[PDB]
C-alpha cells in the first residue's frame, strides 16, 4: 500500500518537476486552507509560473518552461519574472519579453 | 519321407504356421503325420551384460522357451511345391530336412 | 626381497639333476654346462661349483655357481634387456 | 446498581433480545423524565407508571429502535460548548444517537440543550 | 470484475513422528470495489492448488459492506459508525473518517478494508492478540456488524 | 482583601483558618480538594464577639503583627 | 621288540607297531610282513622269536630313505612325518644334518631353508609360487 | 620370428602409442607403456576376451 | 522379440538380439527409443525400431540409416547376415514415457521452472488418452538445495501394485552447471 501511494506522489511531482521539498511545503499549504486539499493543491502547483507558461504553448515542455523563466524571457503583468516558483494569480497576464519576442 | 522340424519362441506363431505346412502339403501328397507338439525346451541363459564381461557379474538372465512341432511328410516334389511358393511367419523357423 | 616360505626351487630338470650329478661321481665331477629355463629357481648349496646356463630370452648364459651367492634366484645373473650403452 | 443505570440496562438488553416490553423496578421521576426524551427521539414508544404504593413501576414498549443506551458515570458537567468531546466518545455512530443531560432547566436531549445554550450534566446516551 | 489480492501465503507445517508433512495456506480477498468484498482461505499441499482454492472460497463468502444512494443516508469511502470487535484475545477497532484520509490501518484489515471498497477509515488493532488470522475474523466480524 | 473562614482558636489572640476547596483540575478525577491558610485576624478587640464561628476578614492597617481584622460572622 | 633303530613297537598288532618306526608306515609295514610270512594280526609280544629276526632283518636291510619325493604330484603318496624322529638312521641323520648344517648357521641357503622360499637364486617374482598366492592391491 | 619372444633387434625404443611408457611394450598393441594401457581400452582395439 | 526356437543355436540369436538392442539403446536414444522388435528367419534379420522422431534416425536424406546399418552389419552377420532396418514413428509421443522424460529433461537443462514443466508434462500425457501418469524429478531442483517435485494424474500410484499394469516407464538424465536431475515419467496404459 506504501509502494502505491509513493508512487502516485512520485507521478504527481515528477509532472510538475519539483523537488520533493518544495512540493511538501505546497501540499502543507493546500491542506492547511479551506476547501478540498486534493484540489487545492493540484491548483496551487498549477498557478507555478513555469508551468503556466507551459501551459500557454511558450514552452514546448515544462522544462523548457522553466528555463524560459530563468532566463527572463517571461513576464508578469509587465515586471519580468525569473522565478519558476512564482505563483500566477487570477487576473496576471503573462506575456513574452518584447527583448525575446524575436526568438 | 521329408521331416519337417518347426520351432519357435511364440506358440501361437508355430500353431499358425504348422497348421499351414499341414493343409498344404494335405493336398500335394499324403496326408502327413500330423503336427505334433513336442516337449518344449527351456533355456537358461545367463550372459554377462556388458561385452567387457570377463567375469563382471552383470551377467543378466534371460529364459526362452523354444516350442517344437513336428509334422512329419512323407511324399513327392509336389507337396514341396505347395511349401516354397507360400510362407507367412517370420516368428517360425522352418528346418526341413 | 620376499621370501615366503620355502624358497623354491623348480624340481624341474634343474633341482633333480643336479643333486644326481652330484652324486653322479663321489663329490667331484659336473656336467659342464646345464641348460636351463628355471629362471625362478632359488641358488642352494649344492648347486654351488656346477656351472647353470640361465636363458635370457634370447640365450643360455654360462653361469658358474658359488658358495657366496647361494640365495640368489637362479638368473638374476642373466640379464634380458640389454642397456644402451653406446660410444660417444 | 443506581436505579437510572439500572433502568437504562434493561432496556437496552431487552432491546436486544427483541422483547416488546420491559418493566423498570424503580421508577424515579428522573428515570420518568429520562423516558420522555427517549420517548420524544423516537427511541422507546409509550410507557406507563404503574402505581405499587412502592417506587412504582415503569411499563416500557421497547420498539426495536435502540442500538445500545446506557448510564454515563459519573455525569459530567458539560459547557454549552462542551458537548462535541463527549459526542465522540458516546456515541460511536456518527450522525446517530444522542446524549441525555440534566439541566436546571429540565432534563433533555444534548440537541436541545445546544439551542437553549445550557450546560448541564450528562445522565446517559442513547443510538 | 472481481480483483484478487493476495493477502498472505504461509509455508505451515505439521510435524508427525514420520517427519514434517507441509501445506500451503494462502489468503485472498476478493472484491468489486463497489462494496462488495470476499475473504477466503483455503490450504492446499501445493501453493497454487491453495490459492486457487482460496479465491474460489473467498467468492463463495461476500460480504455486502458503502455506497451513494439518494433520500438516505450515504456512505462515501467510509464506514457508518464506529464499532469495536473483538475475537479471541484480538480487538479490531474501526473508525469513520472523512475523504482524504486514506486507509489507516496494518495489514491484514487493510488489505480487508481495502477490497472492501472502503477508501478513508481510521483502524487500531489492540488487545492481546495482534495474531493476523484472529484480526482478520474480527475485522471481517466488525463488517458484518456495520448497519446505516 | 476579603477573606472568609473558620475560627480554629479562640484562645489567645484570635485566629481564623480561611479554605479553598477545588475540584481536581483534570476530568476523570472529581478529587475534591481542599486547601487552607491561617491569618491572625484580631478577631476583635475586646469584643471578644467570635470557636467555629466563620467569618470574614477584611484588610486592615496591621492591627497585631499576625493580622486583618474580623469583618462580620457569616453564620454560627 | 626292537625292530629298527632305538625302535621297540609292542602290545599291538605287528602291521600297525611297525608304523612306529620314523622309516615305515602301513604301505611299508604290510610289504615287510607279506615278505616276512608274518600274520600282521599277531601281536608284537605275540611274535616268534623267528619272525623277529626274519622281520627285522628285511626292515633294517631293506630299507633306509628312499629317492626324495618332488612337489607333490601324480606318483606315491606321502608319509606323514611332521616332525624329526629316528628311522633308519640314515634317514633321520642324512636329511636332518644337510638341512640343518646350513640352516644352523646364518647361510643364505639356511634362511631360504626356514622360510621355505626356492634355495636355488630363482626370482620370486614369478613361479615358486607353490605356497600363498597373491593378495590384492589395496584402494590408493 | 615375431612369435619368438627374443628380438634379434628392434629399430627404435618406442613407447606406448597412448602414453608412452617404454616398458610393456607388446608389437601387437603398441602399448609400450603397457600391456595394462592396452587391456584398459580393450574396446578401443578389436580384441576378444 | 518373434523367432522359431532352435536348440543349437538360441544360445546365438539371443546374444545376438541383445547385442542389437545395446547399439540401438545408444546410437537411437535421441529418438524416442521405444521398443525394438525383432523377427528371424534364416541369416537375416528384420529388425524394427518404434521412434517417435523418425527423422534422427534416419538423417537427412536417410544418411544416418545408413550409416546404422553398415555398423550394425560389423556386430555380427560377418558373412552376409544382411541384417534389415525400418524406422516406424509412434504416433503421438505424449503416450511415450521415453519421450515424455526428454521433455521434461530438455526444459530443465534450458532453466524452465521445473514444477511447471512437471505439471504441463503431466497433463499432456493425460491429455491424450492415459489411464494415468506421473512424473518426478530429483536432484537441485532450480539449482536450490536438492529436493524431489512429484506431480501425478488418474492411477498411478494405486496401479504400481497391479503387476502386468503396462506402465510405460522413461528415465531421462539432465546436465545442468549445477548437476544432474534424474526424470522419471509413468504413462499408465490400460492393464492388457
Amino acid at each position: 500500500d506504501y509502494a502505491v501511494r509513493l508512487r502516485e506522489k512520485q507521478k504527481l511531482r515528477r509532472i510538475y518537476g519539483i523537488s520533493e521539498r518544495q512540493f511538501r511545503n505546497l501540499f502543507e499549504e493546500a491542506s492547511k486552507k479551506k476547501g478540498v486539499t486534493g484540489s487545492v493543491f493540484l491548483g496551487l502547483l498549477e498557478s507555478r509560473l513555469d508551468n503556466v507558461v507551459y501551459r500557454l504553448g511558450f514552452a514546448v515542455s515544462r522544462r523548457q518552461a522553466r528555463q524560459l523563466v530563468r532566463h527572463g524571457h517571461i513576464t508578469v503583468n509587465g515586471r519580468r519574472v525569473d522565478l519558476p516558483s512564482y505563483r500566477v494569480r487570477p487576473g496576471d497576464e503573462i506575456a513574452v519579453a518584447e527583448k525575446s519576442r524575436n526568438l | 519321407r521329408i521331416r519337417i522340424t518347426l520351432t519357435s519362441r511364440n506358440v501361437k506363431s508355430l500353431e499358425k504356421v504348422c497348421a499351414d505346412l499341414i493343409r498344404g502339403a494335405k493336398e500335394k501328397n499324403l496326408k502327413v503325420k500330423g503336427p505334433v507338439r513336442m516337449p518344449t525346451k527351456t533355456l537358461r541363459i545367463t550372459t554377462r551384460k556388458t561385452p567387457c564381461g570377463e567375469g563382471s557379474k552383470t551377467w543378466d538372465r534371460f529364459q526362452m522357451r523354444i516350442h517344437k512341432r513336428l509334422i512329419d511328410l512323407h511324399s513327392p516334389s509336389e507337396i514341396v511345391k505347395q511349401i516354397t511358393s507360400i510362407s507367412i511367419e517370420p516368428g517360425v523357423e522352418v528346418e526341413v530336412t | 626381497r620376499r621370501l615366503n616360505r620355502g624358497l623354491r626351487r623348480k624340481q624341474h630338470s634343474l633341482l633333480k639333476r643336479l643333486r644326481k650329478a652330484k652324486k653322479e661321481a663321489p663329490p667331484m665331477e659336473k656336467p659342464e654346462v646345464v641348460k636351463t629355463h628355471l629362471r625362478d629357481m632359488i641358488i642352494l648349496p649344492e648347486m654351488v661349483g656346477s656351472m647353470v646356463g640361465v636363458y635370457n630370452g634370447k640365450t643360455f648364459n654360462q653361469v658358474e655357481i658359488k658358495p657366496e651367492m647361494i640365495g640368489h634366484y637362479l638368473g638374476e645373473f642373466s640379464i634380458t634387456y640389454k642397456p644402451v650403452k653406446h660410444g660417444r | 446498581m443506581n436505579v437510572l443505570a439500572d433502568a437504562l440496562k434493561s432496556i437496552n438488553n431487552a432491546e436486544k433480545r427483541g422483547k416488546r416490553q420491559v418493566l423498570i423496578r424503580p421508577c424515579s421521576k428522573v428515570i420518568v423524565r429520562f423516558l420522555t426524551v427517549m420517548m420524544k427521539h423516537g427511541y422507546i414508544g409509550e410507557f406507563e407508571i404503574i402505581d405499587d404504593h412502592r417506587a412504582g413501576k415503569i411499563v416500557v414498549n421497547l420498539t426495536g429502535r435502540l442500538n445500545k443506551c446506557g448510564v454515563i458515570s459519573p455525569r459530567f458537567d458539560v459547557q454549552l460548548k462542551d458537548l462535541e468531546k463527549w459526542q465522540n466518545n458516546l456515541l460511536p455512530s456518527r450522525q446517530f444517537g444522542f446524549i441525555v443531560l440534566t439541566t436546571s432547566a429540565g432534563i433533555m436531549d444534548h440537541e436541545e440543550a445546544r439551542r437553549k445554550h445550557t450546560g448541564g450534566k450528562i445522565l446517559g446516551f442513547f443510538f | 470484475s472481481l480483483k484478487d489480492e493476495v493477502l498472505k501465503i504461509v509455508p505451515v507445517q505439521k510435524q508427525t513422528r514420520a517427519g514434517q508433512r507441509t501445506r500451503f495456506k494462502a489468503f485472498v480477498a476478493i472484491g468489486d470495489h463497489n462494496g462488495h468484498v470476499g475473504l477466503g482461505v483455503k490450504c492446499s499441499k501445493e501453493v497454487a492448488t491453495a490459492i486457487r482454492g482460496a479465491i474460489i472460497l473467498a467468492k463463495l463468502s461476500i460480504v455486502p459492506v458503502r455506497g451513494y444512494w439518494g433520500n438516505k443516508i450515504g456512505k462515501p469511502h467510509t464506514v457508518p459508525c464506529k464499532v469495536t470487535g473483538r475475537s479471541g484475545s484480538v480487538p479490531v477497532r474501526l473508525i469513520p473518517a472523512p475523504r482524504g484520509t486514506g486507509i489507516v490501518s496494518a495489514p491484514v484489515p487493510k488489505k480487508l478494508l481495502m477490497m472492501a471498497g472502503i477508501d478513508d477509515c481510521y483502524t487500531s488493532a489492540r488487545g492481546c492478540t495482534a495474531t493476523l488470522g484472529n484480526f482478520a475474523k474480527a475485522t471481517f466480524d466488525a463488517i458484518s456488524k456495520t448497519y446505516s | 482583601r476579603i477573606l472568609s473562614g473558620v475560627v480554629t482558636k479562640m484562645k489567645m489572640q484570635r485566629t481564623i483558618v480561611i479554605r479553598r476547596d477545588y475540584l481536581h483540575y483534570i476530568r476523570k478525577y472529581n478529587r475534591f480538594e481542599k486547601r487552607h491558610k491561617n491569618m491572625s485576624v484580631h478577631l476583635s478587640p475586646c469584643f471578644r464577639d467570635v470557636i467555629g464561628d466563620i467569618v470574614t476578614v477584611g484588610e486592615c492597617r496591621p492591627l497585631s503583627k499576625t493580622v486583618f481584622n474580623v469583618l462580620k460572622v457569616t453564620k454560627a | 621288540l626292537r625292530v629298527l633303530n632305538t625302535n621297540i613297537d609292542g602290545r599291538r598288532k605287528i602291521a600297525f607297531a611297525i608304523t612306529a618306526i620314523k622309516g615305515v608306515g602301513r604301505r611299508y609295514a604290510h610289504v615287510v610282513l607279506r615278505k616276512a610270512d608274518i600274520d600282521l594280526t599277531k601281536r608284537a609280544g605275540e611274535l616268534t622269536e623267528d619272525e623277529v629276526e626274519r622281520v627285522i632283518t628285511i626292515m633294517q636291510n631293506p630299507r633306509q630313505y628312499k629317492i626324495p619325493d618332488w612337489f607333490l604330484n601324480r606318483q606315491k603318496d606321502v608319509k606323514d612325518g611332521k616332525y624329526s624322529q629316528v628311522l633308519a638312521n640314515g634317514l633321520d641323520n642324512k636329511l636332518r644334518e644337510d638341512l640343518e648344517r646350513l640352516k644352523k648357521i646364518r647361510a643364505h641357503r639356511g634362511l631360504r631353508h626356514f622360510w621355505g622360499l626356492r634355495v636355488r637364486g630363482q626370482h620370486t617374482k614369478t613361479t615358486g609360487r607353490r605356497g600363498r598366492t597373491v593378495g590384492v592391491s589395496k584402494k590408493k | 620370428l615375431y612369435w619368438s619372444h627374443p628380438r634379434k633387434f628392434g629399430q627404435g625404443s618406442r613407447s606406448c602409442r597412448v602414453c608412452s611408457n617404454r616398458h610393456g611394450l607388446i608389437r601387437k598393441y603398441g602399448l609400450n607403456m603397457c600391456r595394462q594401457c592396452f587391456r584398459q581400452y580393450a574396446k578401443d582395439i578389436g580384441f576378444i576376451k | 522379440a518373434v523367432q522359431i526356437s532352435k536348440k543349437r543355436k538360441f544360445v546365438a540369436d539371443g546374444i545376438f538380439k541383445a547385442e542389437l538392442n545395446e547399439f540401438l539403446t545408444r546410437e537411437l536414444a535421441e529418438d524416442g527409443y521405444s521398443g525394438v522388435e525383432v523377427r528371424v528367419t534364416p541369416t537375416r534379420t528384420e529388425i524394427i525400431i518404434l521412434a517417435t522422431r523418425t527423422q534422427n534416425v534416419l538423417g537427412e536424406k536417410g544418411r544416418r540409416i545408413r550409416e546404422l546399418t553398415a555398423v550394425v552389419q560389423k556386430r555380427f552377420g560377418f558373412p552376409e547376415g544382411s541384417v534389415e532396418l525400418y524406422a516406424e514413428k509412434v504416433a503421438t509421443r505424449g503416450l511415450c514415457a521415453i519421450a515424455q522424460a526428454e521433455s521434461l529433461r530438455y526444459k530443465l537443462l534450458g532453466g524452465l521452472a521445473v514444477r511447471r514443466a512437471c505439471y504441463g508434462v503431466l497433463r499432456f500425457i493425460m491429455e491424450s488418452g492415459a489411464k494415468g501418469c506421473e512424473v518426478v524429478v530429483s536432484g537441485k531442483l532450480r539449482g536450490q538445495r536438492a529436493k524431489s517435485m512429484k506431480f501425478v494424474d488418474g492411477l498411478m500410484i494405486h496401479s504400481g501394485d497391479p503387476v502386468n499394469y503396462y506402465v510405460d516407464t522413461a528415465v531421462r538424465h539432465v546436465l545442468l552447471r549445477q548437476g544432474v536431475l534424474g526424470i522419471k515419467v509413468k504413462i499408465m496404459l490400460p492393464w492388457d
